[PDB]
């Protein structure tokens, strides 16, 4: 089967930025080339056809190029909503093979994130069970660092994150941090912290709060 | 309109089999290629098969040979996948796409996803996370849900039935130790509205038929 190699997983680029990306065939596969975008939770949608042909209402700015072996995908004015796999395919020879994809992500200035912290509910406290919630919204660059204090004490190996695909507007991430204790541990402390780290912030931001309150 | 409906998501064990649709409608069914693509959690495309329903003609990649048997219904347009000796690598999306015989998949059907899994289902819990002067910056105020403690995945969760998506995340779930996922949704909200606006956030988790309309109380 003939092997389409993307040689870049990833690629970065700005809103108003041409961005290209590279699709190489085992062999020669004359224009029998298609392009996908694939967008977090959708299905694939085919671009370009043929190698270098727009697909039925696709916007002008894509366009792709390239016939025999190398095959070249451009965007020529990225746009904020452009972030996406993009998946090169040929169908010269049966079967059809896919290239590896190629994730567009978006540059952008440092923002930081906006935090904040929930305590445990009264409906999980009377399960036995205490989840405190800490919050990192829309911030930039995505390495944003949660640790989690008890009466001060650093924790470990009871936290879970969870981080936002990149926004189709502003390019921004958010950030969950969630601390679970047993109720009894719960009761035992009196202050719960989310001490976050993050480019943007010229000091961890502590955000806290006291058992019952 | 050219339209792909596929069938819902299956959660089966290992070494049993599934059989999944694909109804066409808006064109010729027999002059056209279906295929199916299938994509395993976090990964890439994988082509994977094919069949031309106007002289029944199919066509595999090698390695889903063995377990997958490719169908198709002409009189009610259909195409069937059907995965046999189910093993935790073919859990996955399938979508079935439309193509000219060997060509560019240009309408796709919004996939079906199988869980391969011996584990039981579970519901989550679904609890409040209330908006308060700490979850308040300037003149908004972020609330939530965590949903916790279910089996398998998804969970679905809307805000206000649908009507309320800006400044919503619902962030991916997370598999814990235990085996079960969990998972928060917050949105961003003035906080001008909190004493007037309810808030409600709707979880919907099929494989257990758990459904949830959580109200989110605001803290004074």
């Amino acid at each position: 089967d003939i092997v389409m190699t993307q040689s870049h997983k990833f690629m970065s680029t700005s809103v108003g930025d041409r961005v290209s990306i590279t699709c190489k065939a085992s062999q020669d596969v004359t224009n029998d080339v298609a392009w996908y975008q694939q967008k977090p939770g959708q299905s694939p949608k085919l671009l370009i056809y043929s190698a270098s042909y727009r697909y039925t209402g696709v916007p002008d700015r894509f366009t792709g190029s390239g016939s025999g072996t190398d095959f070249i995908f451009t965007i020529s004015s990225v746009q904020a909503e452009d972030l996406a796999v993009y998946y090169c395919q040929q169908h010269y020879s049966a079967p059809p093979t896919f290239g590896g994809g190629t994730k567009l992500e978006i540059k952008r200035t440092v923002a930081a994130p906006s935090v904040f912290i929930f305590p445990p509910s009264d409906e999980q406290l009377k399960s036995g069970t205490a989840s405190v919630v800490c919050l990192l919204n829309n911030f930039y660059p995505r390495e944003a660092k949660v640790q989690w204090k008890v009466d001060n004490a650093l924790q470990s190996g009871n936290s879970q994150e969870s981080v936002t695909e990149q926004d189709s507007k502003d390019s921004t991430y958010s950030l969950s941090s969630t601390l679970t204790l047993s109720k009894a541990d719960y009761e035992k402390h009196k202050v719960y912290a989310c001490e976050v780290t993050h480019q943007g912030l010229s000091s961890p931001v502590t955000k806290s709060f006291n058992r019952g309150e | 309109q050219v339209q792909l409906q596929q069938s819902g998501a299956e959660l089966a064990r290992p070494g049993a089999s599934v059989k999944l649709s694909c109804k066409a409608s808006g064109y010729t069914f027999t002059n056209y290629w279906m295929q199916w693509v299938k994509q395993r959690p976090g990964q890439g495309l994988e082509w994977f098969g094919a069949i031309y329903p106007g002289d029944g003609d199919t066509r595999y990649t090698q390695k889903f040979k063995g377990k997958a048997t490719l169908t198709a219904d002409k009189s009610s347009s259909t195409a069937y996948m059907q995965l046999s000796s189910l093993a935790s690598e073919d859990s996955a999306v399938y979508y079935c796409a439309r193509s000219l015989y060997l060509g560019a998949m240009d309408y796709w059907g919004q996939g079906t996803s199988v869980t391969v899994s011996s584990a039981s289902t579970k519901g989550p819990s679904v609890f409040p996370l209330a908006p308060s002067s700490k979850s308040t910056s300037g003149g908004t105020a972020a609330l939530g849900c965590l949903v916790k403690d279910y089996f398998p995945e998804p969970v679905t969760v809307s805000w206000n039935s649908g009507a309320l998506t800006s400044g919503v995340h619902t962030f991916p779930a997370v598999l814990q130790s235990s085996g079960l996922y969990s998972l928060s949704s917050v949105v961003t909200v003035p906080s001008s509205s909190l004493g007037t606006q309810t808030y409600i956030c709707n979880v919907n988790h099929k494989p257990s038929n758990t459904k949830v309309d959580k109200k989110v109380e605001p803290k004074s």
